[PDB]
């Protein structure tokens, strides 16, 4: 095998601890492309982002250059990464502390010094997640490469060409490509950034982003959480039409929604993220209703109070008597003893009877109140979460696409 | 300089760890293995996972490793790295987890006759099948398997370690009276140990120990059978209460509650693997349909208490089941202008005797209604008692057998 | 230039230092290993995992008579600093762990004296093992334990033993666990009440088989039980008073039944909380889920003692007697105990008025049994207040007590009448 | 023995681990892959992961390390560590967890004529789409791909050791059956390397869930509080506890829906059975608790205040014949009260006896809506065969 | 480059790292250390432990490493690898869950001067007790000691690079904010080694809460639970549905003391304002209930076997609110309007009593 000698012949006066500048002030060019084979997971808890790509870092090293002629015409060999100087490309911005490639494969390194790189790795990145419009959201996630050891004097990161066209996406093949289910890719640019912050000799100077524009499909979460919150909810509306003659149970009726509604809130704590800067769509959508519940709780108890009002402890004045029943509605739409235990008890009854239909008039005016203002809020709250799709450009202000 | 760096320079001057120690081509090393556990860690069922600390007593001869002590002022035994001899590549296949070698990596003694002993430390996470049934008054079977991964029958003779004194040989897991921690939650029934042959393949051999642990079913009874068997007790006495008090339904609903409660909080202790329903989730099944069937017949007891002549008409066979057969066996017997003032105190006397017969018929049916209640009453108290006491009845009966069977 | 490149070179080059061999002059002889511990911050106690986990220096000294060396030789070269993979270290570890960590997180260098005497301080993060005793919960102190023990030499070769130091001439044994003033954080839960140290020998075993020597420290800790008390005690005990007087409902209004079965059920709530805050171990039931099942069964009782006043109040005599028996017990003693506070046409509507009055006469006398049945129950419902409010209460008092009273012992080990304090050494 | 230590000691002199086992550089090492499964970890299903334990056996031919046995004492077999051979790069394709190669490197079988059967064993966290539409009665068919990943078809071919991994020593998964499991070889072309095809082996497992765990510990209770909300009807209104019934088996419901929750995958491909069945309960309560309300007020409804139609008089009097059950097919201002308050009184005893019918026509009619929707949502996937 | 080749063969072929960088051993090897924190990755608040992502920048000079850049083609960087030279071994003495030193090891930076300057990265998993007593208003401040571990003040003698740790490039949390950040240097003398002090560093940092996301989650739902505790008063108890409301607000104060306790830690320091806020609130709804429970007793109080006090009478009525033709039925009818009578006068006095506790409780929200 003609391998041996030229890897033995290669490798002899050759150390990984040197950069391959050709002379003083030769800056090396490093150019990268990600190539995204599976997005795993947007873990929302952790605000982080899991994916499975396939790194491709080329670039040149003069010093592992050799003669297809004088090696019976061997024009790329494969040398293990650990045995070769490497320009230590890291993502910068790892949750965890995994920097580098995870599994360092062999470099391909052909006749003129070109070096050919192509590690997997699963990169666990960070993202602040935008729970703003939650489930109805889209976040912008990206994947920033940096160099951990050399400067911009020494390395130029740049984006790879295929015909003199720069790669400015995220490459998805379709080959080895998965779908995420809940998460589809809007859109996937790619950039070279600088700080302007720091001079050209700080390591931080130049990077490059990869971005992940992503949406989430809210069907699951629609069925699962939206609808049957929306279900619960409309029953505190329901609770008017119950009598107030200490049975019907709408004290039960409405604080059983209050709690139902909590159980959604906790529900929905254990799916969204701890971000604090802002309240979720979902979020804001529970709090609304569960202080309508509340409200319309004070009501059922103002309304159970005042259908049970009795002569003794209560006086309907003629001024609220008239107001609530005839004006409102239409807006709206020994025998001596016996006798008189008998009118006696006979006024009472009317004046519980008077009662009764004030607090019906009551509940029908606060019932139709309650259901605009359900349904308002409702339809105002999954109407703002609708409307809220991706931008059409990837970077606002630029009129590129960045699509292969 | 000490003698004994001269005897080991004299030693592994052509020493080589990667060459098994056979005397002549064809000879097998017999390595003698045996287990010392000094702490069963856990026993986590919900991934079926034994995590324990023990300490590999393995023994070898090695031919290379032999000198004269009358040469070397006296050496007769080295304590040298693990990393600089040959060793057995005695590993736990049973592990759930990827840890196949040891921890620890202790050194090994040699003697001047050659024979080595090492005995490593390691915490090893081995895979334990748990056989779900009587859980949580279970006693499970857990097998750890040692052997060489990368010497079979043919280079290497897998043998039981020796006791302290050289003419016993030890075929059980040895415990330590000191440095051991009894686990709060198992104890140790039988720890036998055994070589094992699979047939139609004669260059496989284990050494496998089994624990087989009983489990001690405290914090499990107190925090869920107890709390249950109150449950049931009211859903008992939900028949003993009126159907006239407003409150059947707000009792026997909330034992049903509770039973959920008690299942959802439970299923995180139980493993996931479905070959069989443990005692404890059938116990709470029976409860469970028990209740439910509880609620029904209130359902039903409260339909009939207020059902009424003008609504309902009592069927005959009905009364003939209700009011005098059942009662008798239930001991719920029963105990036993001047013309127009004219015509008002006549239409007012008749009223309230017909008004007297509806309410004779009510009570007729409130009778009825109390009759079935008693009777579900007793029906419940007898099923309830029956079901519970069979149910532990036969999870006590289940005891770790004699003969392990090792 | 510097002369510690020369002393190094000579101390392990020129002689030939061997690190895997045991710093003695000839064999048959034993290397000392004088071992201490310092407690940096006693990171936490989980008793679900039963591990302690603590943050703590071991330090370790002993003679290496191969590094030594002439100080005015050498233009005074008075500590040296060598890394432990140059030299010979004594592989002391932690036996009792729960997971794989047996030696110390970080290798620093040690420090070596021209006399030969090293000695090494690295510090460690250790998850030791130890049972967790829950019977007095959340009173409770616990006893844990960090054992080290030579997995590389016998007790011929290598002798463990405590670090000494000196006092006005005198040396005496550090047998306790050091707790420097300037690096140390209380845990705010734990209060370190003993921290002793011994050396175990155990006769049982031979010095030939590194089983036979141990080097234990000790912590006794008590649990402040300020935060488990305000955030579990009181609640409990507050609701299951709302039990304790349901009696006083009255039986007229259809919730006696309904206050009682969700106080029962808030105390199932808090006991199946607190059956996760506490280790699955059968050896005790903790005081306060002890303390819970007595409530809760109490609480049962006291939902059946309800369903048995309603039953007693809502029968009627169509259905159900009142015996002379019920009467003269329920109507008159318990209560004086308790200090409870034309023509034809004309003679039919005759007829009418006296069948109007037989029905009104029926119906007072209906109205008068039901009263009664309505007495006997408020009776049963005082017995049922004046016999389970002060069972209830004393119970809970004397639970509390109890807990309240466990104190850990004065000296931290029975047969032993020295306390392990820093203040008194026994030198 | 020193006849093997003499041959350890000729065979690693002049070997460069780097380098390819071939003659010469146009050959390729094709390499006999074949896997086996010891055991089926878990399936996390929320994270769409699968842990296997497998032992990935691989034979190829290295001329460099062939010897004659009869220079060496008559040795034919010996052992060497992986690290001092040239081994060939294995990688899991689709991975979520754990590194994509071999890392524990345990020694390898070296047979005197070259033949190295390297039996490395990994635990494979591999990523695995699951079809969560029949839960919990859903078989998941999913992959593990492994390939050589640094060299292409041309230079070191893989090739299955048989149609079927070996499951000889599987150990019984006991919550998942294995239906099939077969390997298939593939040549792709990618997009790095168009002129040259990468070959790949994907092994593919069937795993039909055994049901019996969720069944017990999630469905039954649901179509028991199905049951209670078919039931809720037969409770008559006069004695409240209506309302009660109701709620609280709503709640109920809420927190299985809170619990299924935590089980599935938050994916969107398919709705799950399990979860359009929570919706239709959930539905199907919610219908209940309205119509329940609506036959509450119609009992309480005021007689005077609202004149009973005729049509309804019509229908819920001629309706009881259709329907075989238990029901019914000074001196003077005293007497006049009186009269009107009984005629009263029977105007709201017609408004209760509508009340109870509309009562058993509900619980007649949500009982058979209870059957025939949990029958039709079960059975679809209850009959496999 | 082959002059850089040349040059990293030459430092590097009679170099000893095990020796300080000094030239003679009487000397100390100052050098200036800086933190620069990148993302506060989490604040465990029940485990105490704070997760930092950090580099920490230190640079020291090496005499052993000079070299002319006029020999070896004008270099002047190199850029070695950090496991060829010297290192200084900082040491995070608050670590609670990982490595107290550097693990990492990247490359640092080499002048031709000798000066080296060498930024690895790390993870702090680092000790935090945190003040509860406000919360979710808290404001944490703890630190990161890092100190040489080794050598003392005339060995190493640490120092730091500014005032302040540098957050030029810190992310932000999003739930914590910055309010202030500053190290400070120590001279420290242990139990181990009285004679010689030992420098150290301590960074701290004061992080304030952002409360949006706990606020939402606990404050709201527990107001409004508040707030239905008063509605108990207002509500008739001929209705019932008193004892069901009272209990269910109850029952869910519990439940949200308990995820309150979940949330914080387990100490017993100080009693955090909410759940000291919770605690009051569960008494007052207990009293509530007592009251609520008398109530009832009283509206039920029938005055067949309870006579009517007459301090009561007086107070909460007067001075808070500001042979066939026998007539057997009329001398029933006037007792049962004597009954009816003192039963209204019962119900009189629980309205009057359900008033009072209504304004109790209005005063109670006004001053609150
Ligand atoms: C490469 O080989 C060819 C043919 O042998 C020869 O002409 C050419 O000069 C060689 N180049 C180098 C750089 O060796
Ligand atoms: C095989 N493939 C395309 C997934 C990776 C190839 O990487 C190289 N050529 O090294
Ligand atoms: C001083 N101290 C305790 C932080 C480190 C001690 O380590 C030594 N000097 O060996």
């Amino acid at each position: 095998n003609e391998e041996g000698r030229l890897i033995e012949k290669l490798l002899g006066d050759y150390d990984k601890r040197i950069i391959p500048a050709k002379t003083l002030d030769h800056i090396i060019d490093v150019t990268l492309k990600l190539t995204l084979t599976n997005l795993i997971s947007l873990n929302e808890k952790e605000e982080a982002l899991t994916t499975n790509v396939w790194i491709e870092i080329q670039w040149n090293d003069y010093r592992l250059s050799w003669n297809t002629s004088e090696y019976e015409g061997i024009d790329l060999v494969r040398i293990p990464s650990e045995l070769l100087w490497l320009p230590d490309v890291v993502l910068e911005n790892n949750v965890d502390g995994q920097f580098e490639v995870a599994y360092y494969a062999n470099v391909l390194v052909y006749n003129d010094g070109s070096m050919y790189w192509l590690p997997p790795a699963i990169y666990r990145s960070t993202c602040p997640i935008a729970v703003t419009y939650f489930p109805f959201d889209w976040q912008n996630c990206s994947l920033v490469f940096r160099s951990q050891t050399y400067n911009a004097h020494e390395v130029n990161l740049q984006l790879s060409a295929e015909e003199g066209e720069a790669v400015e996406w995220i490459h998805i093949d379709p080959e080895d490509f998965t779908e995420n289910g809940e998460w589809t890719i809007r859109h996937r640019p790619a950039k070279k950034n600088y700080n302007w912050q720091l001079t050209k000799d700080d390591t931080d100077f130049q990077e490059i982003i990869f971005f992940l524009i992503i949406q989430r499909k809210p069907l699951f979460y629609i069925i699962n959480i939206i609808a049957p919150c929306v279900l619960i909810s409309s029953l505190v509306v329901l609770v008017y039409f119950l009598p107030a003659q200490a049975g019907g149970q709408k004290c039960t009726l409405s604080i059983s929604v209050l709690l139902a509604q909590t159980i959604f809130l906790f529900l929905i704590a254990q799916k969204v993220p701890e971000t604090s800067l802002n309240v979720p769509l979902i979020g804001k959508y529970l709090i609304f209703v569960m202080f309508v519940s509340m409200l319309i709780v004070m009501n059922c108890v103002i309304v159970l109070n005042v259908s049970l009002r009795t002569p003794n402890t209560h006086s309907l004045s003629e001024k609220i008597k008239h107001l609530f029943l005839g004006f409102l509605p239409k807006y709206l739409g020994a025998c001596n003893f016996i006798a008189k235990s008998t009118k006696e008890q006979n006024d009472s009854g009317s004046e519980n009877e008077n009662w009764v239909l004030i607090g019906k008039v009551i509940d029908k005016a606060c019932f139709w109140i309650a259901l605009l203002l359900f349904s308002i809020g409702t339809l105002a709250i999954f109407l703002t979460g609708h409307f809220n799709q991706v931008p059409e450009f990837p970077f606002p202000g630029d009129p590129r696409k960045y699509v292969p | 300089s000490v003698m004994e760096d001269t005897l080991l320079s004299v030693l592994f001057e052509t020493y080589n760890p990667k060459v098994r120690p056979a005397q002549t081509v064809g000879d097998k090393v017999t390595v003698r293995v045996g287990l010392t556990l000094t702490n069963l860690l856990i026993l986590n069922e919900k991934i079926e996972e034994m995590t324990t600390n023990v300490f590999l007593n393995l023994a070898w001869t090695d031919y290379r490793l032999q000198w004269d002590p009358a040469a070397y002022e006296g050496i007769k035994d080295l304590r040298i790295p693990s990393s600089d001899v040959w060793q057995p590549d005695i590993v736990l296949m049973n592990n759930n987890d990827g840890s196949f070698e040891i921890t620890l990596h202790v050194n090994v003694l040699v003697q001047h006759t050659g024979a080595v002993s090492w005995q490593p430390s390691a915490i090893y996470r081995s895979s334990c099948t748990i056989k779900v049934m009587y859980f949580p008054f279970d006693w499970q079977n857990c097998t750890m398997v040692f052997k060489s991964y990368t010497y079979d029958t043919s280079e290497v003779t897998l043998q039981h370690a020796l006791d302290a004194k050289g003419e016993r040989e030890v075929k059980e897991i040895v415990i330590n009276k000191d440095a051991f921690t009894e686990n709060g939650q198992w104890s140790i029934e039988h720890k036998p140990s055994r070589k094992n042959w699979r047939s139609d393949d004669p260059s496989y051999e284990d050494v496998t120990f089994y624990l087989i642990i009983q489990r001690k079913p405290l914090f499990y009874i107190v925090y869920t059978i107890i709390p249950c068997i109150l449950i049931s007790i009211l859903a008992i006495l939900v028949f003993y209460l009126p159907p006239d008090a407003g409150e059947k339904m707000s009792l026997s609903i909330s034992a049903l509650l509770a039973v959920t409660v008690f299942l959802l909080l439970l299923a995180d202790k139980v493993p996931e693997t479905s070959l069989s329903v443990p005692i404890i989730i059938r116990y709470l099944m029976f409860i469970m349909i028990l209740v439910a069937f509880s609620v029904i017949l209130s359902v039903v007891v409260l339909n009939l208490h207020h059902r009424s002549p003008n609504t309902h008409t009592m069927p005959n066979w009905i009364r003939q089941i209700f009011i005098e057969t059942l009662p008798p066996f239930l001991w719920i017997q029963r105990p036993v202008d001047l013309k127009e003032a004219v015509e008002a105190i006549k239409y007012i006397a008749e009223q309230l005797e017909s008004a007297s017969e509806f309410d004779d018929l009510k009570k007729d049916w409130q009778y009825v209604a109390m009759v079935a209640d008693r009777l579900f009453l007793y029906v419940f108290f007898v099923i309830c008692s029956i079901g519970t006491f069979s149910i532990f009845l036969d999870a006590s009966h289940n005891v770790p057998p004699d003969n392990p069977f090792a | 230039v510097n002369e510690e490149e020369r002393l190094i070179n000579d101390l392990l080059i020129v002689n030939k230092y061997n690190k895997h061999v045991r710093p003695v002059k000839h064999n048959n002889e034993v290397v000392n290993i004088a071992l201490s511990l310092t407690l940096s911050n006693l990171i936490s106690l989980k008793e679900t995992d039963e591990t302690l986990t603590s943050n703590v220096w071991m330090d370790h000294a002993w003679y290496d008579h191969r590094l030594t060396w002439n100080a005015s030789e050498y233009s005074d070269i008075s500590i040296l600093r060598l890394p432990p993979e140059l030299v010979w270290i004594p592989d002391i570890v932690l036996q009792n762990n729960n997971d794989g960590q047996y030696h110390v997180a970080y290798f620093c260098n040690v420090l070596v004296r021209p006399n030969g005497y090293v000695t090494w301080l690295p510090p460690a993060i250790f998850r030791s093992s130890c049972p967790i005793n829950v019977l007095y919960f959340p009173f409770d102190w616990q006893n844990c334990s960090l054992k080290f023990t030579a997995l590389n030499y016998d007790a011929n070769e290598i002798t463990m033993d405590l670090m000494t130091d000196t006092i006005d001439g005198k040396d005496y044994p550090i047998e306790w666990i050091i707790i420097d003033p300037e690096a140390f954080t209380e845990n705010g839960e734990w209060e370190i009440i003993h921290k002793p140290a011994k050396k175990n020998i155990y006769p049982d075993k031979f010095p030939n088989g590194t089983n036979y020597q141990d080097v234990t420290f000790y912590l006794i800790i008590r649990r402040k039980p300020l935060f488990y008390v305000i955030n579990f005690i009181t609640p409990c005990v507050l609701i299951s008073f709302l039990a304790s007087l349901a009696f006083y409902l009255p039986a007229e209004s259809g919730e006696k039944m309904s206050t009682a079965i969700s106080v029962l059920l808030a105390q199932a709530v808090f006991l199946l909380l607190t059956s996760q805050r506490l280790p699955e171990t059968a050896l005790a039931v903790p005081l306060i889920g002890k303390y819970l099942m007595f409530i809760m069964s109490l609480v049962t009782g006291v939902i059946v003692n309800c369903g048995i006043v309603l039953n007693f109040h809502f029968r009627t005599p169509s259905t159900h007697v009142l015996s002379t028996r019920v009467k003269q017990i329920f109507l008159e003693k318990l209560p004086r105990i308790l200090h409870m506070s034309l023509h034809d046409e004309i003679k039919s509507g005759i007829d009418s008025t006296n069948y109007i009055v037989k029905q009104i006469k029926e119906k007072n006398a209906y109205d008068e049994e039901v009263g009664n049945w309505n007495l006997v129950g408020q009776t049963i419902d005082r017995l049922s207040m004046f016999i389970i409010t002060p069972v209830m209460v004393l119970g809970t008092i004397f639970i509390f007590v109890m807990g309240n009273f466990n104190h850990p012992p004065a000296k931290p080990f029975e047969g032993d009448p020295f306390d392990y304090s820093s203040d008194h050494p026994r030198c | 023995s020193e006849h093997e230590t003499r041959l350890v000691a000729n065979l690693l002199e002049n070997y460069n681990k780097v380098i390819r086992p071939v003659e010469h550089h146009t050959h390729f090492v094709d390499i006999t892959v074949g896997l086996q499964l010891i055991q089926l970890i878990s399936v996390d299903e929320v994270n769409q992961i699968v842990e296997t334990n497998v032992r990935l056996r691989q034979q190829w031919i290295d001329v460099r390390l062939r010897w004659n046995p009869a220079d060496y004492g008559g040795i034919k077999k010996i052992r060497l560590p992986s690290d001092d051979v040239w081994l060939p790069d294995l990688v899991l394709y689709n991975n979520a967890d754990g590194d994509f190669a071999i890392v524990h490197m345990t020694k390898l079988l070296l047979d005197y004529t070259g033949k190295i059967m390297w039996t490395p064993p990994a635990i494979f966290k591999s990523y695995c789409e699951i079809i969560v539409t029949h839960f919990p009665f859903d078989q998941q068919n999913c992959t593990m791909k492994l390939g050589i990943w640094t060299y292409d078809g041309t230079k070191v071919s893989i090739s299955p050791e048989s149609d079927r991994p070996d499951l000889s020593t599987f150990m019984e998964s006991g919550e998942w059956v294995m239906k099939d499991y077969r390997g298939w070889k593939h040549w792709v072309y990618y997009t790095c390397c168009p002129d040259t095809p990468y070959l790949d082996i994907t092994y593919h497992f069937i795993m039909q869930r055994i049901p019996l765990y969720f069944v017990v510990n999630v469905i039954i209770p649901c179509l028991l509080f199905s049951f209670l909300t078919g039931l809720v009807f037969y409770l008559p209104t006069d004695s409240g506890e209506k309302m009660t019934l109701s709620i609280s088996v709503l709640l109920s419901l809420t927190v299985f829906l809170l619990v299924i929750v935590e089980l599935i995958p938050s994916t969107s491909s398919a709705v799950p059975l399990i979860g359009k069945y929570m919706l239709f309960t959930m539905i199907f309560v919610i219908s209940s608790i309205i119509i329940t309300v609506v036959v509450i007020n119609t009992h309480h409804r005021s007689p005077s205040t609202h004149t009973m139609p005729q049509w309804v008089r019509k229908i819920f009097i001629d309706t009881i014949p259709n329907v075989m059950f238990f029901s019914t097919m000074g001196v003077k201002y005293i007497a006049e009260h009186m009269k009107s308050d009984e005629e009263s009184s029977n105007a709201a005893e017609e408004w209760k006896y509508v009340a109870m019918v509309i009562d058993h026509i509900l619980l007649c009619v949500f009982m058979l809506i209870c059957i025939i929707g949990t029958v039709s949502v079960f059975a679809g996937r209850l009959i496999e065969l």
